[PDB]
Formats: C-alpha cells, structure tokens, sequence
RNA sequence: GCUGCAGUUAAAAAGCUCGUAGUUGGAUCUUGUGGAGGGUUCCCCGCCCCUUGCCUCUCGGCGCCGGCCCGAAGCGUUUACUUUGAAAAAAU
C-alpha cells in the first residue's frame, strides 16, 4: 500500500535534510508532486530537480540545501474558507514573518499569501517553513 | 502531377509541389523499387532553424507511416541534394483533441482515445526525429525560473548519423510542439 | 594540484614508498575508507593508491604551514614506532612533541603544570591515541592524522593514508611530511635532493 | 552515505549489479541466444531462462534440461546476445 | 536583520558553515575554522592570502568531515584531480 | 504481502524500456495470430501459450508485436474459455483438498487450509461478477464445484 | 485528549487466524506567443489543433451595401468543494 503519495514523499526529504544529504531519491512521481516541489523551489527552499522517466510511475532526484526545515502533510484534506484561513495559519507556522501553508484551489496550486489575493479558498494539502 | 499527388493541406506551393513530383517519380522508377512503392503523402512544410539552414518536413497518412520509415535515409539523401543543403525528415500526421469537457461541443459521442490525446502525440513525435537511432532514456530537468529542458539519451546504434543532425532537430521540435529539447548519448546501454 | 611538476609526483619518491611498503594496507575497510583504496589483491591485502596519498599529503602540509608562529602545532604519538619519528619532526620544524602516555585533561584543565593549548594536532593512528582526539572537540582544534585502511574517522578533518602497522612505513611518512613544510614555508626548496635522511626518522628498534 | 552521492547519473556498473528493480530504470538481466547445434543447421532462438525443453526437428531434438536458474545445455555450444 | 527604520538589529550575525549549509551556536566547541595557506603554484612557496573554511561540530562528531574538506578543496587547489 | 501467508517477497518480472527490440524478429502481426490459434487447440491456456511462444521463438511478448494480447486474440475467434483460468485454478484445487479430507478426517491442518482457499474463491468472484464476466446469479457451492471440475 | 493524550516494565494489545458491514485506497488523460492590468519571461481577446463547446434556426432589434454579420434559446457526464448573489423577527 501507499494510500497517500504526497505523505510518503515529504518524510523522505525531512529525514534526508537532517542527515545533511543534498541528493535524494523520491518515488513514485505524480504530477501533484511536481507542482508541489515547483512552489518550494521558487521561494528558494530547494534547488533544481530531475525527473527520471520510466514507463511505470517515474522517480525524482532533487538538489537541496540546508535552508529547508520541515515540510509536512495534512491528512485528511480539509476545506478553508478565507476566515478559517487565519486559524490554520497560526497553527502551522512558527512565525507571522515567514513560512507558507500550501493548498489547492480551482485556480490551481499555490501558497496561502497568493490564494488570499485570488480571493478563493480551497482544500489544504500540507505546509512548510 | 505534383499538385494533386498530395491530399488537402497547402495545395498550391511551389517547393512543396516540386518535392512531391520528384518523390513519386523515383518511387515509380526501377532504380529502387524494393524499398519504394507509389503512395501519396498528406502534406509537407519547410521550416528553418537558427543554424543558418532550412529543413523540410514530410507528413504521411499514418497507417502508411510504416513504409516511409523503411527507407528514410537513402530517400532523404537524394532529397538533401535535390533541395541542396537542407535536411529532410519524415514525421506522422497525428490529430490532437480538446478535453471531452468544456470547450468544443460533443454529446460524449466517443471516449476521447488515449491514442489521439495530446500527451501521446508529443511522445510519438519525438520518435520520428531521431528514428534511425531509437531512444534508450529520457530525463528532464526543471530550472529555477520554472522552465524545463528535456534531455534525451539516444542509443549509440547509428550514433554519427544523427549526431550531424543533432542541433537541427531542436529547432524543429520548438516549432512543432512548443517544448525545449536537448540530446546526448551515454556510454552505457542494455 | 596545478603547479608544473614542483607540487606533483616525482619519480624518486615512488621508489621510497614502495621500498617501505606504505602502499600495502590492512585487511579491513570502513565506509569512509574506500575512497583511497583502489582494489584488493589476490591476498587479503588491500592496495592503497599512492596518487591518492600524494595529494592528501600536500593540502595537509599547507595547513601546517599556515600558522604564523610554529611552536604550537602539537604532535602526539604513543605507539613505539612513532616516537623516534615525532621527536625529529618537532626538532626540524617548530612544534611541540608529546611522546608516550598522554595523561588526559591536558587541554581541558586550567590548573595543571603540563597544561598546553595548541591550535592544530597531528596524531599517529586514531585508535591508539583516542584520548587527545576526544579532547580536541572541547577546545576547537582542527585535527590531522595517519589512517590505516580501517581506523575510525571521527574528529579527523583530513587524513593522510599510510600502512602504519610499523616497519619503515611510519618514519618515512613523517619524514616526507617534514620535507614538504620546509619547501613551502622555508627556503630549503631547491627541488634537488634534501640532505636529511629518512633513515633517522625510523624506529630505534632493539639494537645489536 | 558520505553526503557526496550522485543519483543524477548512475554508477558505471555498480548500479548494474543491484536487484533489477532497484536500478534507476528497470531492465531484465535475461537475454536470448541463437543456437545451432551440430547436425541440424538452422538458426534456433532460445531464451536463457527457458523453463522448458527446447526441441530441434532434425536428428537432434533435445537442447535444454529445465533448471530453476539458467537451464542446462545438453551440449555446450553457441551463445549470442543477439543484438539488443 | 533590518527593520523599517533601517536599524540593523541583532547582536551579531553568526557564521554559516560550508559543510552542510547550516549555522553553529556560540558554545559548540567542535566547530572549527581551518586555514589553508595558498602558494604561488609555480615554485611552491607561501603567498599571502589564505583560504579559510568552517565546519560544524555536528557533521564532525559523526565523522563526515574528511569528505567535506576534500570536496571543498577539490574545486580549488591544491587538489584538482584526485 | 501474501493474502494468507505472512511472507513478503519479490520475484516480479521487469520489462525493458524499449518495446521495439530486439529488431531482427521473424514473423509479423498476422503470422503471430495463426501461431497462437494452433496452441489453444492443443489444450493450452493463455499463460502457457505466451510461454511456449516466448521461449523458442523471437517473440518477447505479443503485446510488443501486436495491439492485442493473448486473451484478446483468443476472444476475437470466440475461442476464449468460458470463465477466467484464474478462477478455474482456484476451483480445481479445492476439490482435491476436499478429497484428502474425506480420505483422512483427523487432518485438522488440511481443514484449516481449505478455509483460506475457500475464502479466496469468494473474493475473486466478487471482482468478476461486478465486471459482468460471470452471471450475477452465479454463486460458488460444493455442488457447482463438482460440476465445473467434472 | 477533533485541535491535543496513552498502552515493554508505571492502569493497559483479543491466544491466533479467517471474514461481511464500516473506514481508507497507486499512477495515468495540455504548453508556449502581440494588446490590456503588475514585474523583467510570469498572473481580460485571441492565435498553432482549442479557447467561454455548438448549432438552428425563428420569432420580436442592432448593424453595412434583396444580400449578408453577431447578442438572447437548448447545454457542455453528475457531486462535493470554493467564490458571489437572493433570503432571512425583535431584544441581547
């Protein structure tokens, strides 16, 4: 089994970062995982990543720095309504000055600072800081 | 003739007509006829590259695609000289569909085949460009500005043959798909 | 390296390494000591490469040079073979030798009449001189040593592989170390042969 | 790990000695071989881990003895890749 | 750290080790800077400007440092091929 | 892991990346069809058929030389069996267990093992009947086991 | 003790397995360019095949010179979800 793909991915990157590894191996790839890691890269918590291709489900290899501290999954996937947002944002972030809870909306996957500017809630996926 | 031996798709163009004319002429000629058969194409097109060179594209009906791919090198050689200094490559004419939801109107008449979807076509397109080498690996890289560059590891069978065509494929692919590609060869193969 | 041949392997020294049996190495490996080995022999011996020895000798030595005052690069050895070697070492280049049993608490104490406070250490064989190594991480000393092929690496910033189960392998390696530091810091450099013998850096050994 | 790992590119053949599905891209390690034993001059093709007796239609008609691993040959002749 | 006032607050900015890109304490006594002396690389003689590195106590005490010092120095001198 | 044993193992086959290999193959699509039809006559079933093709001929898989598979090829004839070979092999097995139990009644170990294989029939059946590959009136019984095995 | 507890020895995992309900469940089916709003690519019209999917038309306006063009009419397989409106007694 592996009922949550996203949940198994992030624990690897958490464990790896602690030891100090700067290359990892994450499987299986999913499109959901790609856009996740895209957001995590833009802000600058991780570096460029390579998708190896198979004909099964792919595998991914990542280049990372010590900048990452902790990325989590939130299971099950709750709804957020842009007043429920603030209650969430307190609990998952160590500060008001940094960290980004991530979520998916009908306007696509993005961080919370961006979602508030689209004025649309949606389903929450994970978090990080 | 030369304007009615290629079905609909850019019927009056000078070069494209002159391609078809000498193409079918050769196929009927007895110089080779053991790898050449009189058939029609379905279109053609000429597109440049920034390398300071032109390249011709020849599309085919696609079930007839199997026969065109057979000779493909000898034939291309003759047309490299006939249209001097241009590379010539075959490709397959593949249809691509909007989503079954929420653009073009349908009654859900069909299922939207996965052999007529977008992604399946762009994979098949890559196979034609580097046809005499075949494809051993694919890898992809993602850049910090959200761009993506698609490395393609090709077999070292017929390495040299497509290694003097290696840049010209990239400018071709850009125009056909929209995507960015690079090529390489490894030293390790099954 | 990158210097023309004046910081690269010499034909002479290869003969000296092989005559002293430094290339041969013990019958065990670590997960950190497999990046200097090339491969194993027919025999249980595992063959250290000498190219890999030569580069590690240099940047190790360049760090020993980098201190402004050499009088506090404290060398240590407690096994018998590395006693005669270190004494000549610390005579040749300004250093402080600590021969025999270490007597622990040397740098940790404040009150002790044998108190020392160096900057670097150069230790023979980590698993005989474990006391000063542990104590190094209470006073922020960099550390250098001579590993066999199976000595534990932990509190060793840079290694200089060697056979070091005795013989001429010990004394030869300390001699070569002292040759390099003088070429770089001093004016002994001439790239033409040093007067001093590797002979009197070897073990005293029970005499005739 | 030494924390110097390279997973972008495989190791020369230390990647190709691991279990077959722990390789970066999966592959079988089995292969075919084109066999022509004495007295029946035809290019027979046989899988390395055949699992079964393979026949020839000439004077010879036995070529394998089933084994859990690679099948034993009845006469030690002919090995090809072939090709890919 | 900079306020909206432009006041550059915080008592000191702590050093960040090149070993694994993370920051050391102020009572971590296994964290060492190690100064390598450059040479001219034409004759083999001391020349001024040192290359200085810093390594954290955490990777040192588990014993990863031997590789880290090698990797740092391999992209420079006096190791360029090993 | 195994559905009624504790073990966790691997022995799963792994296919190559390239599927146009090994590029010398004798015979083409139409030829492969008649090669298959001959075998199904002789009492072989789709798993056996593909083995006897792969081992002694240039075929790796019929998937890689046609758009079909072994079962679909037989289905186009109407020469496909009336129920999956998978389902059959479970039912085929459980009768022999019931025979051993009638011949020896102190074998509690056998009695236990029958319950495992029994439940494994019902589970497999509950796949097929929703996919309409069996009658929805069909049910497994002692009686139906007797009739389907002989 | 949902947020937010605990079960080796402090209170505590059914002797063990099977099994219907319940709960939970792998991957897979789209990206670039001029104008407009904000940077130096990136997020209302369009373009490669698509772009609010279609037609078919006919009745009641808008046009241009009988003839022609485009808004409103059926809808995109269904839900949840999210966002906006409508709708809500007072006191507190």
């Amino acid at each position: 089994v592996r009922m949550n793909v996203l949940a198994d991915a992030l624990k690897s990157i958490n464990n790896a970062e602690k030891r100090g590894k700067r290359q990892v191996l994450i499987r299986p790839c999913s499109k959901v995982i790609v856009r996740f890691l895209t957001v995590m890269m833009k802000h600058g918590y991780i570096g460029e990543f390579e998708i190896i291709d198979d004909h099964r489900a792919g595998k991914i290899v990542v280049n990372l720095t010590g900048r990452l501290n902790k990325c989590g999954v939130i299971s099950p996937r709750f709804d957020v309504q842009l007043k429920d947002l603030e209650k969430w944002q307190n609990n998952l972030l160590p500060s008001r000055q940094f960290g980004f809870i991530v979520l998916t909306t009908s306007a696509g996957i993005m961080d919370h600072e961006e979602a508030r500017r689209k004025h649309t809630g949606g389903k929450i996926l994970g978090f990080f800081f | 003739s030369a304007k009615i031996v290629k079905p609909n798709g850019e019927k009056p163009d000078e070069f494209e007509s002159g391609i078809s004319q000498a193409l079918l002429e050769l196929e009927m000629n007895s110089d080779l006829k053991a790898q050449l058969r009189e058939l029609n194409i379905t279109a053609a097109k000429e597109i440049e590259v920034g390398g300071g060179r032109k390249a011709i594209i020849i599309f085919v009906p696609v079930p007839q695609l199997k026969s065109f791919q057979k000779i493909q090198v000898r034939l291309v050689r003759e047309l490299e000289k006939k249209f001097s200094g241009k590379h010539v490559v075959f490709i397959a004419q593949r249809r691509i569909l909007p989503k079954p939801t929420r653009k073009s109107r349908t009654k859900n008449k069909q299922k939207r085949p996965r052999s007529r979807t977008l992604t399946a076509v762009h994979d098949a397109i890559l196979e034609d460009l580097v046809f005499p080498s075949e494809i051993v690996g694919k890898r992809i890289r993602v850049k910090l500005d959200g761009s993506r560059l698609i490395k393609v590891h090709l077999d070292k069978a017929q390495q040299n043959n497509v290694e003097h065509k290696v840049e010209t494929f990239s400018g071709v692919y850009k125009k056909l798909t929209g995507k960015d590609v690079n090529f390489e060869f490894p030293e390790f193969q099954l | 390296s990158g210097a023309l041949d004046v910081l690269q392997m010499k034909e002479e020294d290869v003969l000296k390494f092989l005559a002293a049996g430094t290339h041969l190495g013990g019958t065990n490996l670590d997960f950190q000591m497999e990046q200097y080995i090339y491969k194993r022999k027919s025999d249980g011996i595992y063959i250290i490469n000498l190219k890999r020895t030569w580069e590690k000798l240099l940047l190790a030595a360049r760090a020993i040079v980098a201190i402004e005052n050499p009088a506090d690069v404290s060398v240590i050895s407690s096994r018998n073979t590395g006693q005669r070697a270190v004494l000549k070492f610390a005579a040749a280049t300004g250093a402080t030798p600590i021969a025999g049993r270490f007597t622990p608490g040397t740098f940790t104490n404040q009150i002790q009449a044998a108190f020392r406070e160096p900057r670097l250490l150069v230790v023979t064989d980590p698993r005989a001189d474990h006391q000063p190594l542990t104590e190094a991480s209470y006073v922020n000393l960099p550390t250098i040593a001579l590993c066999n092929t199976d000595s534990p690496l932990r509190y060793v910033d840079i290694a200089i592989p060697c056979n070091n189960k005795g013989a001429h392998s010990v004394g030869l390696m300390w001699w070569m170390l002292a040759r390099e530091v003088l070429r770089m810091r001093g004016t002994i450099s001439r790239e033409h042969p040093w007067e001093v013998m590797p002979d009197l850096y070897f073990y005293r050994d029970p005499e005739e | 790990m030494p924390l110097a790992k390279d997973l972008l590119h495989p190791s020369p053949e230390e990647e190709k000695r691991k279990h077959k599905k722990k390789r970066l891209v999966q592959s079988p390690n089995s292969y075919f071989m084109d066999v022509k034993c004495p007295g029946c001059y035809k290019i027979t093709t046989v899988f390395s881990h055949a699992q079964t007796v393979v026949l020839c239609v000439g004077c010879s008609t036995v070529l394998c003895q089933p084994t859990g691993g690679k099948a034993r040959l009845t006469e030690g002749c002919s090995f090809r890749r072939k090709q890919h | 750290m900079q306020s909206n006032a432009g006041e550059f607050v915080d008592l000191y900015v702590p050093r960040k080790c090149s070993a694994s890109n993370r920051i050391i304490g102020a009572k971590d006594h296994a964290s060492i800077p190690m100064n390598v002396a450059e040479v001219d690389k034409v004759t083999g003689r001391f020349n001024g400007q040192s290359k200085t590195y810093a390594i954290c106590g955490a990777i040192r005490r588990m014993g990863e440092s031997d590789d880290s010092i090698l990797r740092l120095a391999k992209s420079h001198g006096i190791v360029s091929q090993n | 892991g195994r559905m009624h044993a504790p073990g966790k193992g691997l022995s799963q086959s792994a296919l190559p990346y390239r599927r146009s290999v090994p590029t010398w193959l004798k015979l083409t699509s139409d030829d492969v069809k008649e090669q298959i039809y001959k075998l199904a006559k002789k009492g072989l079933t789709p798993s056996q058929i593909g083995v006897i093709l792969r081992d002694s001929h240039g075929v790796a898989q019929v998937r890689f030389v046609t758009g079909n598979k072994i079962l679909r090829i037989l289905k186009s004839k109407g020469l496909a069996p009336d129920l999956p070979e998978d389902l059959y092999h479970l039912i085929k097995k459980a009768v022999a267990v019931r025979k051993h139990l009638e011949r020896n009644r102190k074998d509690k170990d056998a009695k236990f093992r029958l319950i495992l294989i029994e439940s494994r029939i019902h589970r497999l059946a509950r796949y097929y009947k929703t996919k309409r590959v069996l009658p929805p009136n069909w049910k497994y019984e002692s009686s139906t086991a007797s009739a389907l095995v002989a």
